[PDB]
């Protein structure tokens, strides 16, 4: 069983009318692949890992 | 190489090269759809791409 | 933009705007613009400047 | 004697030729006719057209 | 926008290798 570290949810900025709610995973993280060999994967998914640390502080 | 019986009509030889052809479909938000296709033994030609 | 329409609204679903830059826009004509997703366009009957 | 009074105008000019830098003579941005630059024995396409 | 460029020259004939 593995799930890694998922893409982080970010709450919608919804205008002024109502109260803040709802969220969705990012759109500044999705990529073309079938291009990056296994050396670059390690970098890619420890850059992602590092990002989660930033958010959790 | 193949050996086929002679036949008076022009004929074709259809060779299926069996691979994987998996698609992954994600909708990450309302009205957003994303799809990514993998085909692995043919990716550098003989696949139209 | 339909023919004789004076408004075209755009709605973009809620998503991140991280590292966004400007916008640009211009108007084209349907008969003069082929699609690049297709290999052939049977409805593209124009050979002028694109 | 009524075909002595016919008149004729020149045809339109119409210059064909190719395009500005040969645009549209290669497939870019087609996901069905996607180009390839890849290692010989890797089969990981380092060109992904969108 | 239209513009966007960030590739331009920033420039025994060797040190160590």
């Amino acid at each position: 069983m593995s799930k890694e570290i998922p893409t982080p949810y970010m709450w919608s900025y919804q205008p002024q009318m109502g109260l803040a709610a709802g969220a969705a995973q990012d759109y500044s993280t999705r990529m073309n692949w079938l291009s990056a060999g296994p050396a670059m994967i390690s970098r890619v998914n420890d850059i992602r890992a590092h990002r989660n640390q930033i958010l959790l502080e | 190489n193949f050996e086929v019986d002679p036949m008076d009509e022009s004929t074709l030889l259809y060779v299926v090269f069996e691979v994987f052809d998996v698609v992954r479909v994600h909708q990450p938000h309302r009205g957003v759809i994303e799809a990514v296709y993998l085909r692995t033994p043919f990716s550098a030609g003989n696949a139209t791409t | 933009i339909p023919a004789n329409a004076t408004n075209v609204p755009i709605s973009i679903p809620s998503r991140n705007w991280a590292a966004f830059r400007g916008w640009s826009f211009t108007r084209l004509k349907t008969k003069e613009t082929p699609s690049l997703g297709s290999g052939f366009d049977p409805y593209f009957v124009y050979s002028g400047s694109i | 004697e009524i075909n002595l009074v016919q008149q004729s105008m020149p045809n339109r000019p119409n210059y064909i030729g190719f395009r500005d830098n040969f645009i549209g003579l290669m497939y870019y941005n087609s996901t069905g006719n996607m180009g390839v630059l890849a290692g010989q024995a890797s089969q990981l396409n380092a060109v992904v057209d969108l | 926008d239209i513009n966007f460029s960030s590739l331009a020259p920033r420039h025994s004939d060797i040190g160590t290798s």
